[PDB]
């Protein structure tokens, strides 16, 4: 997992990418409370985190060498064999994973939830996978929906997304989900200072992802949809 | 934001500043100023060949000691 | 797991329910040192924790939305199928779990131990399960007993308990054990104050669970044995 | 209690106070005053485990074994 | 050592002192003075008819896995 | 896992056993950068940690009763049966495990890595196991080598070692690896003081393991190769 | 004293009374640098401090019973005798005192100065005193002016004021100046919180004295010039 | 304000918060959060100085010159 | 000064000498509120502080070599000449000083006051001095009494005392008053610990000066009235 | 005592512990644990002879750097 | 130095570090790291028709007397 | 003041000017203990402090604009009149002042003492003043000597010095002594760091004043005796 009272999601709450209110649902689902909970593709958020941590080459604000980043994660690995296209059960043609974040309606009481899941796939036409995934969303979605009742907690919007890769040949393939829990560094906050801890936060809470980039002199990377997942 | 204001009177703050040059670090590691955390979303997938590469792609959380929370 | 030098068990050490010295063993077991270690049902302690955290409805002092409560736990889930009363191995008729705490004789040197274990059950008459469980205790018990020798550590009393539920129909059932490790909040301590950290502790260490409830104006919930497990 | 007194001379205290209104929080989370912890026992089951009887609901669990 | 000096200007120290008599304790436990850690290597095996307690003792510990 | 910018390895960086530069490789392996990375037996380091934590009997600076020592570890257990020398798959004749530490060439940027792995063995002649192990090293070794490229990080030396035990009769056997992450106590630092935190560190960083023992009045235990693994 | 880099003057820098830019000099004086330093009556500032600390009756944010408020001050006391209107030298007809604050042009380098002085008066017509005082200002003023050169520091405006009381009959009379150095309390800061230290400051730095009063529900006391000095 | 920003990079802050209900307290007294101070101007006289107009009453004064 | 909300007087509030309630006034004085304020000799309190700090020989808990003990004090020195028994004005036959502490009725609002004064004496018969002093008390006393009204603060008891010494021959003599403001050390608190700050205080607040001495193994020094002033 | 309890809710504590072996030290000196102070009463008088001795008598506040508060 | 070592076991350290760029500041001012102090000697004289500002500068300071 | 257990004197203990052991006494004086206490001119020390704080022009490590530097000091001012060479008592021809530091033999128990004194002078030939001063030293000196006995404290060496200026014409002249109590800044410590507090100190404790200057790239100012006093 969760993100609660101490939380802020890079992309939604701090460093907002414009895209987020520009967005529009894939659909809605009734909750036990009764509100139609909109579900949106998680492209903006994912993309945000890239801009901030950076890529192996374009290194920006990444977790320190040797640190202990507690995370919510699941992973999966398997082969799709040397040729022997016979399946010793932990093998598959393709691997897939997903994460889902549902912002709580009222952060004073209920906690925002992450739901992340993953697996392997036993067919080899991409369409079949693609299809399974877009289906899966609704499972996760209705799942987010009845999920609240134990907690008597209703959400406000769930953002969901995927990464897959189709294998062949005796390659091994891995797919993961990870929500990290970090603390921001000073120079990522323009005009922040180690003496101004909470003002430092409100600066990140007031810049849009664009703005942040400009003041930092960092070229975009989400920009024109250029990141695959 | 407004929420912080209603949140602070409970004793909860959401500051999460790290004292390192450039590097982010994790919730609970000593020396962090603040008592909150900042999270994000990362899902990526990749490849190796018979006889790391998820993590290092797209958003880097590379060379990290992961601790699972469920 | 363990609870060591920094430990206090809600119910035994702080917030004591009367029941605890009122109790009387189920039996005793020789240890390698030689003392007869009494084993008692863990009803009082379990019940205590409820009074303190509260129930989903009667919310009292529960872990904060979004916190990182490190815990010692194990869990278990399985179905008992749609009808197909044929067992694809991770299925069962009933699920069960248990926790056991053995307070160390000398907290200056040895650590108190938690032993928690769990599983699934393949018969469907409740008596058979019940029976397995009451047997199991002695296993855990003798286990607590020879357990010390590596550490050359002898205990003083082990408190052990269970939760099970018998399924049927294509329901999925879950059973868990969890020892949480928390820090207490100010208002759970009558006349406590953020400026009196250690005095705050000795107030909880000196009230009995009854007393605590009264000063807090909280109605009991253990009261007349009303909590199932 | 007496134990704390013999314990303190080793440098160990067992204070565990949280700065939040009403909420408990966990050992090691920043901002906790003290250097000890408080534990308890919970075992519950249901045919939804967590949320029954004693609530540790909506929590980020970290396993220690 | 020299490294610490180049390291400190980044804000990183590697002090890891525990306030307990005799006992070591772990990275992140409250009350530790410093912001670093000290590690070591332990591999041991044993059967009985007991890994941990042999050779190097990390006995009676609450382990937390990091991977 | 890793040991990064905040790290120091008992034995290599602090409390150095002489053995370490006295050592000489088992062999070398090309890395993608191109440097021949020497691989050495991890005897000295392992042995160091014993001198410092101590043994169940010769108790020296061990983790506090009840503490939360976050560790990198893997474990393994199985039986080699009552006689029924027929293998219900999670059983074996012998159990083995290993750890490997590769110090980073430049601690300002890349992180030192631990690689630890383990398993069980299905033959029962010791030579066959021994043999598998000495082979395995090279796997791990070449593994350490291509390992860097994702990170574009090259090492400087990997230190690797093992523990195994051969079973028979219905004994159960366990094998583990563990890198612990601790903070040192005051009295392990001769002339250290709670007011001199960083000086306290440089004292441990400047004594060799011998020296340390002498000032502390602790008899050696590595001494003349007397620790089995 | 001085008020330097750590400074903020109640009334000018935080909690501003409108009066201050509404004001207009009594005159100007050349400094060694060459800028005409405007001198203004210190009525607004003085009055501000009253609104904040409050009066013996209308108690608002006063120094804690028993605290150690370091201050810059000077005092003076004397009698004007039982009748014997013959002067044993430490006696006088009237007593007077003054304070003067000159805000530094550049707080990054030079420090703002307080100049406070006082005495007794040997005539008994009020006009003669009044007159001495209005003269005195210019002394203090030109004094502020050549004052800078040692420090090579030039000011930007000096604010100067007085308190006197004319005695008769065998009364003893006291006159003082005091600059206090305090730290503000939480509830004087509307929507301040002990967790938001620097934001708490910027709230006081952004309200005008009026505004502050309104949010706090405190009736004015400077209001329509009603405070004597 | 802007000044604080140019000031902070030198290591100087000007926060001065007291942890007492209602009461102000002085620069350097233990427990104050921040490393700055807040000052003001008071000049008053009477024919009993202190307690008039602006109260700094019942205070332990420490002179700085 | 004063002793306010943060105060505790060695002897009255912590470390109480029995004497204090055993005492009985010298007299009473009406206050503006109307309560008869009892005035008592300050022998017990003075004596207490000796037991705690100790004497140059019997060194107990004295201010650290080189510390900055802020104090309320006044001092006085003069000669009574080589023979020339002719008085160059700052000379005298005897020197005297006094301190007076008046505990506030309500420590939540008003502050306890110290009043200390001193001087020199121009006669040379001891009786005349003695006499002046016992008179003086009442001045100070009535002074404590009307003293409150500015603050609208009424006391509950004033404790007053003196030290004098009569000189002759070209000796120089000094007399002082001093209220110190200290923080107590750990070992003055039996069973105190640096980890138990507020409990440490309540131990000193609950022992009587006798008791304290016994647990510390310190022989008394006030004992049978043996300290001169 | 009871007063502390009514006092603490205002934010005031009266703890005053020094971290030195045996020695007392003064209000405000860095390293003191607590935010209160402890006071006492000392009045003593003494002698010297022509061409310290108050302080050092009876109760010792000897060798101290005094700071006046009035 | 050696003295500190015998001194520290009493609980006394003599560290006195200021967190300001270039500037020294005084014993007890909040934010100073350490619990000691550093002192020095200054005696200077000047007339004009100015003590402080000569030779060693302690200029623009709020002095607090200790005796 | 004194300089005690927390002390270090710029010049003697940290940042040592070579001069100090190069020095040689002016003379010696018996103490009550019996050791001959050497007295030396305080030129080196004084000069040190200049190098460190710097001069109004050559600004180096001076007290922060607006800080609260507690100091041991005494001052003196007077005129030597417009012509009227008639003396209204607070006037004089010349003004003088001095400071004296006597390092304690054993810093674990006794405190080092500063003795500073000052005045005005009523003759107008420089020789007469000069002379008075060199005499005065011995007074202060013998004074340092019998000074110890109250404390039963014996010194090890006293370092004493002076500043005077002879006036004429209606100039006013001031003379002062000041021992400041500061905390050192990071960049005055070559290779110091805010994370290494005590190591930072031992660097200043191990450089000689020369060395310090060189690493800092600061030209000397004491150099070839060029500072007047």
């Amino acid at each position: 997992x969760f993100t609660g009272v101490q939380g802020r999601v890079i992309g939604y709450d701090i460093l907002r990418s414009p895209e987020v209110d520009k967005a529009k649902p894939l659909f809605t689902e009734t909750q036990w409370d009764g509100s139609e909970l909109p579900i949106y593709d998680a492209k903006p958020l994912q993309d945000a985190l890239v801009e901030y941590f950076g890529t192996e080459q374009d290194r920006r604000h990444y977790p320190a060498p040797g640190s202990f980043i507690v995370c919510a994660n699941k992973g999966v690995t398997a082969e799709r064999p040397k040729n022997d296209a016979d399946m010793k059960p932990g093998q598959g043609y393709g691997v897939w994973s997903a994460i889902a974040i549902s912002f709580a309606k009222d952060p004073t009481k209920d906690s925002s939830m992450f739901v992340e899941d993953a697996g392997v796939w036993e067919t080899p036409n991409e369409d079949e996978l693609l299809e399974y995934l877009e289906g899966r969303r609704k499972a996760m979605a209705k799942s987010i929906a009845e999920c609240g009742q134990d907690a008597h907690a209703s959400f406000e919007s769930s953002w969901i997304g995927f990464a897959y890769t189709m294998m062949e040949p005796g390659q091994i393939g891995n797919a993961i989900t990870v929500a990290p829990y970090v603390s921001l560094p000073i120079d990522s906050i323009p005009g922040g200072s180690i003496l101004t801890p909470d003002k430092d936060m409100e600066i990140m809470e007031n810049l849009t992802m664009p703005e942040w980039l400009e003041k930092m002199g960092y070229k975009s990377l989400s920009a024109n949809n250029a990141l695959k997942y | 934001s407004e929420l912080d204001a209603k949140l602070n009177k409970l004793g909860v703050d959401r500051i999460a500043i790290s004292p390192y040059k450039q590097w982010t670090r994790g919730y609970m590691e000593p020396g962090n100023i603040g008592n909150g955390y900042v999270t994000g979303l990362k899902v990526d997938a990749g490849v190796r060949d018979k006889s790391d590469r998820a993590e290092t792609k797209n958003a880097y959380i590379g060379q990290i000691n992961m601790t699972t929370a469920s």
